[PDB]
């Protein structure tokens, strides 16, 4: 279930844990969480209230949201997780592909007159 | 350069063979059969030569004869470069269907006859395989000097 995008069936089992305790594994499994949608809560989520990705993991309103909050973006603000998406400098090269590029035409050269 | 120079008729009249061979030098080019019509060993003879060159001059004409001053810092008619890789294709395409055609008769009559045979008409091999020559460099080399621009001018 950790492979695909099931999240809250993962909490399910973390309400039904059967063997035994398994305590020392699954809060790990809270860590793995706690990096997982503290990483995934930077996407495409054009502003959400303090209620739904609040309450999706654990945590409504300790200072953990301002550690959250505060550790990366999505500031805290009048009931809204501030969506900040740039995507915009890294394109629109053509150098690095005139050198890596301009190598393979080389590349090409090579085992295309020369005798080996 | 044959240069010659007379030997004597009177010598001649003497029947008397000249020249006295002391060297392995003289008889090493082998005589025209025309200059052996013509005077060549009854009237002179021939005269060995060679070539005196030095340093100075071989440079001075090796790096002064055919350099290219900017030409491959061009683009090659950057409309026609591609149109002109159409104008070998589309007829590469149907020397392709020649190429369909002559492959099937082998298993045939014994191919020095195959050989003897195609005196007539073209053959799609060598023809073919001109112009997947012409197209490779001539793609490979526009396709590279319009990259170095790119770094080298800003």
């Amino acid at each position: 279930y950790l492979m695909e995008g099931s999240y809250n069936k993962v909490f399910l089992a973390k309400g039904n844990i059967p063997a035994e305790s398994y305590t020392f594994f699954i809060d790990i499994l809270l860590d793995t969480i706690r990096d997982e949608i503290a990483g995934c809560i930077e996407k495409a989520y054009e502003k959400i209230l303090f209620t739904e990705a609040t309450r999706i993991l654990f945590f409504n309103t300790p200072k953990k949201m301002t550690d959250y909050a505060k550790k990366r973006g999505w500031v805290l603000g009048p009931n809204n997780y501030y969506s900040f998406a740039s995507q915009q400098q890294k394109p629109e090269d053509t150098t690095i592909p005139s050198t890596e590029l301009a190598k393979q035409v080389i590349e090409y050269a090579r085992q295309l007159e020369m005798i080996v | 350069i044959d240069a010659f120079r007379l030997i004597n008729a009177n010598m001649m009249v003497l029947g008397h063979e000249p020249r006295q061979t002391t060297s392995n030098l003289g008889h090493l080019n082998k005589p025209s059969i025309q200059a052996l019509i013509h005077g060549l060993n009854r009237h002179y003879y021939s005269i060995t030569i060679n070539y005196r060159k030095n340093e100075l001059e071989q440079k001075m004409l090796l790096n002064l004869h055919k350099k290219s001053w900017m030409e491959g810092l061009t683009l090659q008619d950057y409309s026609e470069h591609c149109k002109h890789n159409e104008s070998v294709v589309k007829e590469m395409l149907e020397l392709a269907k020649n190429y369909n055609k002559a492959v099937e008769e082998e298993d045939k009559m014994t191919p020095e006859q195959l050989a003897i045979k195609n005196v007539g008409k073209q053959d799609p091999k060598r023809h073919l395989e001109e112009h997947v020559d012409v197209l490779m460099t001539s793609n490979i080399v526009q396709c590279l000097a319009a990259m170095l621009d790119t770094v080298v001018f800003k």
